[PDB]
């Protein structure tokens, strides 16, 4: 799709549950894809600290 | 080269190493090996 | 043309020619399945080849 | 088809040799056998299971109609249309060959296989036929089929196409588990676990995780077991699902031996419901018990077996009789003792281990040059 701010939520929430299932490198790759997605949004005014 | 002393001469595929050591000692390994605990 | 008899150009390769260059360097590369090099070759609007 | 097909070979075995295990296996096999028009290979099972039932004639006219529907299809095809190779004659005549694995016995299927292998030039379609021989040879455990077509796969085919061979990396060592190679080859090439789609070529995934974790703790104890199965990540996902298997792992690594045997008795009882089963059950438990004894007698040189009366389980005389069988077995390098009641160990040293190896390798080569010096000079 074209909407962007919902992708940063679902990329970060998967990086929780891959880390919750004790898979470290796949949670690394999901977080890195969340970083390069989060570089093109008006404001993550609270989601930045959730990402950080 | 006949030497004139000849005249007579996993299915079990690696069995005899297992069988020479353990033969038939209740191989389900639970009824006494896992069931000592009723004594204590 | 008393000195140099053959002048030979090297234009940037075509889409049919970008496919063949891609097959040489991805030879020892190990691809899984479900992958199309022709789609990737169409993602290069006038690549150099190198 | 052939994609969930290996569950049938489980229910052939699970119904047969334990007759007490005969309640629910017959209930979902015979209904599954009247499904998929399964007609040839169950007459042997119909001798060992329940006696007879006449739906045989009803499915025989069904198996003949589908045979005749495809018979008139490919005879008209081979007599009208004349392009060959991997063409329409090819996939119709393999649909006969797929019919004879799905419904028929092996004999009509194998002669259709060896006919259609001699026709083709695309090695991917050649390797798919070799995929079909390897599966029907895994059904009937034919040891002479599998030695041929694995050599067909390695030598005669796989110098070309790539990363469909990882399907056979699960198979070459799946055949090593049904042999006695439960030791090193099966654990070595089950170690690449990243093929998850529960296909025909990847027959199941969660049981494949249980298979690669049972065989793994015999190849290596601590030449870094912990990196490949404990520090390994994608293996740790699916054993986080299965609670007993992770309990069976961490009892061995974190050295809790009392809960280890409670896990091990469950594993041996769960081992009984396997179809590649004949080398497992006597040999697996006896190897894992002496496996745990070697690391426990390590770090000690003076153990009293009264310390093994409660930090280990129970049964003072039970440890006594099992160590006595193992020391007499030429293994478990220690010396058991009476009324002092102190298990004393002994190990070789630098000098003692390096001399015991050179005394054997020297005599083997000395006997080797006894013969070689006498082959020459008359």
């Amino acid at each position: 799709m074209d909407d962007k701010a919902l992708l940063v939520e679902v990329q970060l929430l998967e990086s929780k549950t891959y880390h919750a299932l004790s898979n470290l490198p796949k949670a690394r790759a999901a977080l890195t894809s969340a970083r390069t997605t989060a570089n093109a949004i008006y404001c993550p005014p609270k989601l930045q600290a959730t990402l950080d | 080269m006949s030497e004139k002393k000849q005249p007579v001469d996993e299915d079990n595929w690696d069995d005899d190493n297992v069988e020479d050591d353990f033969s038939n000692q209740l191989r389900a390994e639970l009824e006494k090996h896992g069931y000592k605990m009723e004594t204590s | 043309p008393g000195r140099i008899d053959r002048k030979i150009e090297f234009p940037p390769p075509n889409e049919e020619a970008r496919l063949d260059i891609l097959k040489i360097h991805s030879r020892k590369m190990n691809l899984t399945r479900g992958i199309n090099l022709r789609k990737i070759a169409e993602l290069m609007p006038g690549a150099s080849g190198a | 088809p052939k994609n969930p097909d290996l569950r049938i070979a489980q229910l052939r075995f699970l119904l047969s040799l334990p007759e007490h295990r005969g309640d629910a296996a017959v209930r979902d096999e015979l209904m599954a056998a009247v499904r998929d028009n399964n007609m040839a290979p169950y007459y042997e099972a119909l001798c060992k299971s329940l006696d007879w039932q006449i739906d045989v004639d009803l499915l025989n006219k069904m198996k003949k109609a589908n045979e005749d529907e495809l018979k008139r299809l490919d005879e008209e095809l081979e007599d009208a249309e004349k392009n060959l190779g991997e063409s329409e004659i090819r996939d119709a005549m393999m649909a006969k060959a797929e019919y004879l694995c799905r419904i028929g016995d092996k004999e009509g299927a194998l002669t259709a296989f060896r006919k259609t292998y001699d026709k083709t030039v695309a090695l991917g379609h050649r390797l798919d036929i070799v995929f079909y021989l390897l599966r029907i040879g895994l059904f009937y455990m034919d040891n002479d089929l599998i030695t041929r077509n694995t050599e067909k796969a390695k030598s005669l085919i796989e110098e070309g196409g790539d990363w469909d061979r990882r399907n056979r990396l699960k198979v070459y060592q799946g055949l090593y588990c049904v042999a006695i190679r439960d030791f090193k080859q099966a654990a070595e090439l089950f170690l690449d676990t990243v093929s998850t789609f529960t296909s025909y070529e990847l027959m199941d995934y969660k049981t494949f995780v249980t298979y690669t974790v049972y065989v793994s703790m015999i190849a290596l104890e601590r030449p870094d077991l912990r990196e490949k199965v404990i520090k390994g990540a994608e293996i740790l996902e699916v054993l986080h699902s299965l609670p007993a298997v992770r309990q069976y792992l961490f009892s061995l690594y974190e050295c809790r031996y009392s809960v280890f045997f409670q896990s091990l008795a469950v594993v041996e009882q769960e081992m009984k419901k396997d179809w590649l089963f004949a080398p497992h059950y006597r040999y697996y438990v006896r190897e894992m018990r002496i496996h745990a004894y070697s690391q426990l007698l390590e770090s000690y040189r003076s153990l009293t077996l009264g310390y093994m009366a409660e930090a280990f389980g129970v049964g003072v005389e039970f440890i006594d009789q099992e160590l006595s069988r193992f020391i007499a077995a030429g293994r478990l390098h220690c010396k058991i003792d009476k009324v002092n009641e102190i298990v004393e160990t002994n190990r070789p040293d630098s000098k003692n281990w390096q001399y015991q190896e050179t005394i054997k390798k020297g005599d083997l080569l000395l006997n080797r040059v006894q013969k070689l010096s006498r082959v020459i000079n008359m």
